RNA sequence: GACAAUGGUAGGAGAGCGUUCUAAGGGCGUUGAAGCAUGAUCGUAAGGACAUGUGGAGCGCUUAGAAGUGAGAAUGCCGGUG
RNA sequence: UAACUUGGGAGUCAGAACAUGGGUGAUAAGGUCCGUGUUCGAAAGGGAAACAGCCCAGACCACCAGCUAAGGUCCCAAAAU
RNA sequence: GAGGGUAGCGGAGAAAUUCCAAUCGAACCUGGAGAUAGCUGGUUCUCUCCGAAAUAGCUUUAGGGCUAGCCUCAAGUGAUGA
RNA sequence: ACCGAUAGUGAACCAGUACCGUGAGGGAAAGGUGAAAAGCACCCCGGAAGGGGAGUGAAAUAGAACCUGAAACCGUGUGCUUACAAGUAGUCAGAGCCCGUUAAUGGGUGAUGGCGUGCCUUUUGUAGAAUGAACCGGCGAGUUACGAUUUGAUGCAAGGUUAAGCAGUAAAUGUGGAGCCGUAGCGAAAGCGAGUCUGAAUAGGGCGUUUAGUAUUUGGUCGUAGACCCGAAACCAGGUGAU
């Protein structure tokens, strides 16, 4: 603003005398070089909404998802050592698009080290469902016990 | 979108005479100045000249009326500090017949750039003689 | 879908922007009008008065004073009380359970306000004396 | 984001500059001169447009005066004659006939005359 | 369909055009993007296309979100030229 | 065909001419202060030569269609020598 | 002529409000500081509906305010309006 | 969901530099060949600068004053028109002459006729001889934080709801019930309570008995902060000056 810019104290010349526009300092708005009026500052963006609010912005996520079809459950996945090209292969046998969001009943470190180099595909646990996420996914792979999970704890 | 208008290429022009016998000054001039300007032909167009020519005989022995002789006076300036002249309408007639009827007709017509032409086929003769015998030009009767 | 979203209708509205032309109606002058006090940056008058004639609070006197040891009490009326079963025993530490006391601020009054057509038992810090027949009425006994 | 101009304030002032092709001096090339120069051109012809009917109008009437005195009667004489007989033809058609057909325009001034 | 209304300063209310960035979806481009110049084109307005020259590498479209979002005047500031 | 009540947001506190009843001045002022109407302000179009306030009349856009108001019909200049 | 002294709430003045770096009824530079301005100037895209006032009271007030009168939007009662 | 060379630090270049002042002190303008220097061997005009060929390169009007290259302004050639005429320079009507389009009841020019005293600001009232602008281009003015009220949307409903903190990707989600609003008012207060105060006396009167709110957010307005922007004569504090 007017005060940050460097110089400007004194007056360019007197107020009157001469047949000059009169002027206070040489970091004026209208001058070149001169402070910004009413710019951007910094402040933050978020906020909050009620939590009955949040439950209900989920399940109808959940229950969108579920009418057009793109729901499946599967068994445990008892993978031994990260193989991108073996998740490939499961994903094609279950015939699944080029967006899919798998969830699980805690933090499966083999399962989260594979896939996550294949595009389109993000690995979410069950406590931590968001909202983003479920829009954004094409269909949504489950794991029966995390399909529980996600019916207990979630209302 | 109908409307006929005239140009140069389909204009026919004529010739009339008119004598000055017992009129009266204004009443001769105003019937004139509605035939130099063409306002009694039906294909009228105001921005072309479909006027036709006029020649009046006997410029002089043309009568006032009331006491017009010497209380009409005609005034003019030359330009200069103080420089005006006047002549009354009685002077005039007899000094110069042609321009007391001249004057009198061409301050009935538009001051424009056609009015000025329009007033240039004008003919005015002191006497009962004109030298315009080449053309065709018809005794008119005043109406 | 994140590529097809609708707000709720009637819930967006655009701001007004002042002094971007003559066509918007708020062009030279912004809402302002001419040649005054209001029509600078800076405002104009306090919110209670400027300059001018006596203000309204200054020409009324003061009334009254404070008790620094005052008491107020959570009300509940005989209606409220409908909530719990005939034949128990309602204690302030059971009003506050149940959700009909919020905050305890001095003690528990009961007002007579309604009808009980109830058969239980009640204490409290202080009772009305409407409400001490209407609990005695159709049985039961109250304890202070 | 910082929206800095460009490409749409001179897009706009040079559609003014070409709406003022043809004009003398300054009046066709300078964007301030020029756009007061077509601010005029619409208020004019807005007047003149309604002006234009009241001018034609009055030169249907013009020729109709003139070919109704070869008869030996006005222009006021003959309107009102036709509206007894009630020809309802209107300035524009009688003045067209009166140039084109001067044997037809004879037909209807007898008329009139019947109709005193 | 039938009728009725539509001049406007200060000022109140509503519907819209255009610019920059972001998310998602879907496209164009060395067989030529943005920008620049011309044209006799389109809509009720702010405005939108197409063709041809130059140009040599990026840019639109749809729905949403945000704002350093629109210039003829301040004896305005800087540069160029009468 | 409008009035009243409760709520959100304003602007305005320099007015002018004409007709009419008065004060003041000098039965002066394009003077000044009041009451009662019209217009301008914020109103373009026609008439008064030109001329905010006088007379007629209130422009949504387009037409080379008709009848009227105020004022007019010898020429400029449309309409009765 | 050379070397030195007196500094701004202050110096010097055979006294004129005269001089203290082309400026002096109180020097110059930087900060408080974006001092205050009931005062002039300026305030950027387009369309549709409605549309004023220049009055009364009070005022350290008279070219500034506040309440009332007159304008606009929404929700209510229902012949209360001319 | 910060700038992109008038922007961003005053400074993208050897900038606190040039330059200005005795001194304290003030304080700039300047970015771009091409992928690769392959930066024009050689011929012609001179004293040289410059230019025309040839050659390198996809391109030399990319030739180092080098990417694109608008306007003001300055020059050359051409189709129509102009030396009797009184002009806010246009608009409506209109012959004549020259062309041929985004192919449409087409384009350029203009002998004549009618109407017509720029724009903005401020004013009862402005063509005003009241103010402002030489012209073109760029920049240049109601914003944000925290509270209050009102309107719309949404979740729950006699209930509604979190704060700081902890965990989590600076991540939007769980925990956290200190706290706040409402469900009951009246009175200066003790106090009473669907009824209270005044009053000897609901005798009358005042304010209540609607006894549906509450959390978040779009829009309008207000308050505290410079608060739509530019403009003083002045005041205080710390220093520099008797060349």
């Amino acid at each position: 603003n007017r005060s940050a810019v460097s110089g400007g104290g004194r007056k360019p010349w007197k107020q009157k005398g001469t047949g000059r526009a009169r002027q206070g300092t040489i970091r004026a708005p209208q001058w070149r070089g001169g402070g910004i009026v009413f710019g951007p500052t910094p402040r933050s963006y978020a906020y909050k909404m009620p939590k009955k609010m949040r439950r209900l912005a989920l399940r109808s996520a959940l229950s969108f998802k579920v009418q057009e079809n793109g729901l499946t459950v599967v068994d445990a996945f008892n993978f031994e050592a990260p193989k991108t090209k073996e998740f490939k292969n499961v994903l094609s046998t279950l015939e699944q698009p080029k967006k899919v969001l798998v969830v699980t009943e805690n933090e499966d470190v083999n399962v989260e080290l594979s896939a996550r180099n294949i595009p389109g595909v993000q690995v979410t646990t069950a406590q931590g469902l968001n909202v983003l996420d479920i829009t954004n996914a094409d269909s949504l792979v489950i794991t029966e016990a995390a399909a529980k999970k996600v019916e207990e704890v979630l209302g | 979108r109908q409307t006929f208008m005239a140009n140069e290429s389909n204009i026919e022009r004529k010739w009339y005479v008119i004598d000055a016998e017992g009129q009266t000054l204004g009443r001769l001039s105003s019937e004139v100045a509605s035939i130099l300007r063409g306002k009694n032909k039906v294909t009228y167009t105001p921005h072309v000249d479909t006027g036709d020519y006029v020649i009046v005989i006997n410029a002089s022995k043309i009568e006032f009326t009331g006491n017009k002789e010497t209380d009409k006076v005609y005034y003019r300036h030359s330009n200069h500090p103080g420089g005006i002249k006047s002549i009354t309408a009685g002077e005039l007639r007899r000094t110069n017949p042609e321009r007391l009827i001249e004057n009198s007709i061409k301050g009935m017509l538009p001051s424009t750039r056609l009015g000025e032409k329009q007033g240039k086929k004008l003919f005015v003769y002191g006497g009962a003689e004109h030298p315009h015998a080449a053309q065709q030009p018809e005794n008119y009767e005043l109406r | 879908k994140l590529h097809e979203l609708k707000p709720a209708e009637g819930s967006r509205k655009e701001r007004n922007r002042v002094g971007r032309g003559v066509a918007t109606g708020n062009g030279k002058t912004s809402g302002r009008g001419h040649k005054g006090q209001k029509a600078r940056s800076g405002g104009g008058v306090r919110p209670g008065f400027e300059g001018g004639q006596l203000p309204l609070f200054r020409r009324l006197p003061k009334r009254g004073f404070t008790n620094i040891n005052r008491k107020e009490y959570a009300i509940v009326n005989l209606d409220q009380l409908n909530k719990f079963e005939d034949g128990t025993e309602v204690t302030p530490a059971l009003l506050v359970e149940s959700g009909v006391v919020k905050n305890e601020k001095s003690g528990i009054k009961i007002l007579g306000n309604g009808s009980l057509d109830k058969k239980l038992t009640v204490k409290a810090h202080k009772f009305s004396a409407s409400a001490a027949e209407a609990i005695d009425a159709k049985g039961g006994a109250h304890e202070v | 984001p910082r929206v800095k101009g460009g490409t749409v304030t001179r897009a706009r002032r040079k559609k003014t500059i070409k709406l003022a092709k043809g004009y003398f001096g300054s009046k066709h090339t300078l964007y301030k001169v020029a756009k007061q120069q077509v601010m005029k051109s619409g208020q004019y012809a807005f007047r003149d447009r309604r002006q234009r009917k009241r001018d034609f109008r009055k030169l249907w009437i013009t020729r109709i005066n003139a070919a109704a005195r070869q008869h030996e009667m006005s222009y006021s004489r003959l309107m009102n004659g036709l509206k007894k007989a009630g020809i309802d033809i209107n300035r524009k058609m009688l003045s067209e006939i009166a140039i084109s057909d001067e044997k037809a325009f004879a037909q209807l001034v007898t008329k009139a005359k019947d109709a005193l």
